[PDB]
RNA sequence: GGUGAAAUUCUUGGAUUUAUUGAAGACUAACUACUGCGAAAGCAUUUGCCAAGGACGUUUUCAUUAAUCAAGAACGAAAGUU
């Protein structure tokens, strides 16, 4: 499941945490897949989700809020939205999730 | 008082403390193991009908089913009438189903 | 002192229509007096009767069928397959000792607003040759079978607008599809549906009913 | 550890008696503590006048129970409606 | 041709109903029971009363105009016995002997899935 | 004798409530067209403690369907509403905590509050903290639901009666004891003027039936007739039972 | 209704009985065994999630980490208690 796969990214893989860096990297186009939390506000969910469609990027909805996504990406602090720029070792890019 | 039996309550072996079953007659809670779980496969109609029912009936062959009362008895309750039947010390080792 | 046995009416029940007959028998009510009418009273009556009464044969004398009265049209009142049932005596014989039984409950919205719940008895087979007195399926297998039977009854219910779902249910066609898929996991015997319960139903759609009466 | 067991209710000193101190302690813990904010993510503080929480670092405000963000009744009724919405 | 009732014989211990109905269930025909037909209090369950209860149902059936019945049976159920009474089967003879026709017999005794507690308490009825 | 402590109350001079701090008449929207056919989105702008209230209020803002203007209405906040929630009111709105249907649209089992007794009452039943009606039944022939009220007393209501879904906020207030008079003081000081109550018994037989005697005691049944009288009615009025009540309500 | 042999006890201005539901908070039968797991206590309707676990297998790895244990702990039926 997803948590195993984001662990596979965070060890050996390039990934961005949080919004501004996400967006920076949606506009650069480096973002291949962004993992948005739930609790992250619908505005900023819908904003990412817009940018995503211009960048033709996958948006995986991590079922669960932002304290438990930080967990899932081997972080302490809460993270509202992750990007996966490159993580060829992992299978989240291949997976629909 | 030594052991009468090796089993005692029987099913319970390698199995902490199982659930119980209310008996039929006395409504005496007994473990579903100590329970004397006889099967009463009785006909829905008593033998001394049965002709009479089939005479007045519609159709042929008929359902003529059997009710399946899986009884239980609180050992005491069972002894007072039922399959129990107080056996001899040497005969108490036998687990064989009786009759048949 | 009133005695309403004279003050009575005899109307006819109307089966519909994947079975043999389109008539079951003969209930009764009082007349359509002021305030308390006869047509409004009769809608919401469920005639649970055998499935060997309708189809005639004794293969379906292992079943029952609830028949909910929705409309009354010129004495003759109609019904709808509200639910399915076994009589108690039939399933209890099939549950014998020294083998596993399996159930499978499946909630499913049809194409119409009809939230059908459907169950599925399915005993484990005392296999040919056996000397293990038992026939006990390992939990893991029954947790697949219960999944597979659900994967069946999500597919054949939901689809085909509920009225045809009866036409599949009546002659145990769904019941073999269970057996066939499950033999890869574990053999199993008997396999029926036992019950089909019903939760939701829309506004009558008075005239949706009579599509089964002609 | 200051207090073996008066805990917070040690404001009240020797008044009111061990039962009515205990009862309150339970709910003056609950009410003075910090939730976690459903939306923000964050966790500090905040109740402010019975059944009205909060702001952490955000400012919303949320009707809760008197002494806790969610009374158990609310959660079960959330379910009751979760079930009856799905019908 | 055969108009159908549903006899529904509640023969618990210490009592026997015989309750003929329509197939929907709603509109009854009779409700003749044991303690109705014999004023002895004791002799409700007994065959005599069950016979005499069913024949009065048989008479009350033919007047209104029923030919046959579906013999359902109900022993007490659940929190009591679950065991068919003495005048359940003595009712079935009386339904047959009268000439009231018989088709599809059941015992729909509601044997619970996992009953809520019985009488008696843990040690039971200690006579 | 005198007029009693509890005959004057009626007169209403002092025993009038206090409505300085008191925020607004806690009430639903007025009914029709919009919310007797489809629905409308409110918006919860504030959740706000009300002085002298079982459970806080919500200034839920809607839109006038006939003028360019907003109306703000003080609903009784149900545990769940939160500033910037979208409340939806009226027939076609859905079952969610804060929406406001009419009992008709609301399946049996549901849990409702500010239930209008008659429709167009703008709320009556189950408005205090933590309380809620349960819609038990439905009589679509003569459209009228059966509804249980916190008391228990089940009661038939018009199916066009409304009520906000959810249980009310401030739930489990009375858990806490008050301790200290003073907190009881500040409770009532913000409502009305009933608090401290002297016991008839303690007072002089001038001032209250129970009063007087060389021992503080009543001396003639604290139960009182229902067909009694202003000034007779101090003690257990129209009791059925009395004494320590065992078991269910 | 109840009856243990026997009674009392309840409604009829159809209680009960018959059928459709609703609420609530229960349990979670039949299978169910000289069966399973759990340190015990204890645990059987469902799926789901959460971590844990025994056995098993293993030409895996560390290399004495091990057994039992007064102090201290963790759980701990029912009842009782706020
Ligand atoms: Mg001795
Ligand atoms: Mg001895
Ligand atoms: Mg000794
Ligand atoms: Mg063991
Ligand atoms: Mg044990
Ligand atoms: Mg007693
Ligand atoms: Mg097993
Ligand atoms: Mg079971
Ligand atoms: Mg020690
Ligand atoms: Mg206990
Ligand atoms: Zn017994």
């Amino acid at each position: 499941n997803i948590n195993q796969k984001l662990a596979l990214v965070v060890k050996s893989g390039k990934y961005s945490l949080g919004y501004k860096s996400t967006v920076k990297s949606l506009r650069q186009g480096k973002a291949k897949l962004i993992i948005i939390a739930a609790n992250t506000p619908v505005l900023r969910k819908s904003e990412l989700e817009y940018y995503a469609m211009l960048s033709k990027t996958k948006v995986y909805y991590f079922q669960g809020g932002n304290n438990e996504l930080g967990t899932a990406v081997g972080k302490l602090f809460r993270v509202g939205v992750v990007t996966i720029l490159d993580a060829g070792d992992s299978d989240i890019l291949t997976a629909l999730a | 008082m030594p052991k009468k039996r090796a089993s005692n309550g029987r099913n319970k072996k390698g199995r902490g403390h199982v659930k119980p079953v209310r008996c039929v007659n006395c409504s005496r809670s007994v473990p579903k193991d100590k329970a004397i779980k006889r099967m009463a496969i009785r006909n829905i109609v008593e033998a001394a009908a049965i002709r009479d029912l089939s005479e007045a009936s519609v159709y042929a062959e008929y359902a003529l089913p059997k009710t399946y009362n899986k009884l239980h008895y609180c050992i005491s309750c069972a002894i007072h009438a039922r399959i129990v039947r107080v056996r001899s010390r040497t005969d108490r080792r036998i687990r064989a189903p009786p009759q048949r | 002192v009133v005695d309403p046995f004279t003050r009575k009416e005899w109307y006819d029940i109307k089966a519909p229509s994947t079975f043999e007959n389109r008539n079951v028998g003969k209930t009764l009510v009082n007349k359509s007096v002021g305030l308390k009418n006869a047509s409004d009273s009769l809608k919401g009556r469920v005639v649970e009767v055998c499935l060997a009464d309708l189809q005639g044969s004794e293969d379906h004398s292992f079943r029952k069928v609830k028949l909910r009265v929705d409309e009354v049209q010129g004495k003759n009142l109609l019904t709808n397959f509200h639910g399915m049932d076994f009589t108690t005596d039939k399933l209890r014989s099939m549950v014998r000792k020294w083998q596993t039984l399996i159930e499978a409950n499946v909630t499913v919205k049809t194409s119409d607003d009809y939230v059908l719940r459907i169950f599925a008895i399915a005993f484990t087979r005392k296999q040919a040759n056996q000397v293990k007195r038992t026939s006990y399926a390992q939990s893991s297998h029954i947790r697949q079978i219960r999944k597979v039977i659900s994967e069946i009854l999500t597919r054949e219910v939901q689809n085909s607008t509920l009225a045809q779902l009866t036409s599949k249910l009546i002659p145990e066609v769904i019941n073999k599809e269970i057996e066939n898929a499950t033999k890869d996991i574990f053999p199993l015997q008997n396999v029926h549906i036992r019950k089909v319960k019903l939760l939701k139903q829309p506004k009558f759609d008075l005239g949706s009913l009579l599509s089964l009466h002609g | 550890k200051r207090t073996k067991k008066v805990g917070i209710t040690g404001k009240y000193g020797v008044r009111y008696g061990s039962s009515l101190r205990r009862q309150v302690k339970k709910l003056e813990v609950q009410q003075h503590a910090t939730y976690n904010c459903s939306f923000c993510g964050k966790t500090c503080v905040k109740r402010g006048a019975a059944g009205v929480w909060s702001c952490s670092s955000c400012n919303r405000t949320i009707a809760g129970g008197a002494y806790t963000l969610s009374t158990a009744a609310a959660a079960t009724v959330r379910s009751t409606i979760r079930r009856l919405r799905d019908m | 041709s055969q108009v159908f009732g549903v006899a529904r014989i509640f023969a618990s211990f210490n009592d026997t109903f015989v309750h003929v109905t329509d197939l929907s269930g709603r509109e009854t025909i009779a409700r003749v029971t044991g303690g109705m037909k014999v004023k002895a209090d004791r002799d409700e369950s007994s065959p005599y009363a069950a016979m005499l209860a069913a024949q009065d149902v048989a008479a009350k059936c033919k007047e209104v105009g029923i030919t046959a019945v579906h013999i359902k049976i109900r022993a007490t159920g659940g929190t009591r016995s679950k065991t068919p009474g003495p005048g359940g089967q003595a009712a079935l003879r009386a339904l047959a002997r009268s000439g009231l026709r018989i088709g599809r017999i059941e015992d729909v005794t509601p044997v619970p899935s996992d009953s809520t507690r019985k009488k008696g308490g843990r040690r039971g009825r200690r006579l | 004798g005198r007029v009693i402590r509890n005959q004057r109350k009626g007169a209403g001079s002092i025993f009038t409530s206090h409505t300085r701090l008191r925020q607004g008449a806690a009430k639903l929207r007025n009914l029709d067209y919009a919310e007797r056919h489809g629905y409308i989105r409110g918006v919860v702008k504030q959740i706000v403690h009300d002085a002298g209230r079982g459970a806080p209020l919500a200034k839920v803002v809607f839109r006038d369907p006939y003028k360019y203007k907003l109306r703000e209405e003080t609903f009784i906040a149900n545990e769940g509403l939160h500033t910037g929630q979208f409340i939806y009111a009226g027939k076609k709105a859905s079952l969610n905590v804060g929406n406001v249907l009419p009992l008709g649209s609301v399946p049996e089992g549901t849990i409702i509050s500010n239930v209008e007794e008659r429709p167009g009452d703008r709320g009556a039943l189950a408005r205090a903290s933590g309380n809620y009606v349960i819609v038990i039944g439905h009589n679509p022939e003569d459209n009228k639901t059966r509804v249980r009220l916190p008391s228990g007393a089940k009661k038939i209501i018009s199916s066009d009666a409304r009520g906000v879904i959810g249980v009310v906020a401030g739930g489990g207030r009375i858990d806490k004891p008050l301790l200290k008079a003073g907190r009881a003081f500040h409770k009532y000081r913000v409502k009305r003027n009933s608090w401290p109550k002297t016991r008839g018994v303690a007072m002089n037989p001038v001032d209250h039936p129970h009063g007087g005697g060389n021992h503080q005691h009543i001396g003639k049944a604290s139960t009182i007739s229902r067909g009694a009288v202003s000034g007779q009615k101090a003690g257990l009025i129209a009791a059925r039972r009395t004494g320590l009540l065992r078991g269910s309500q």
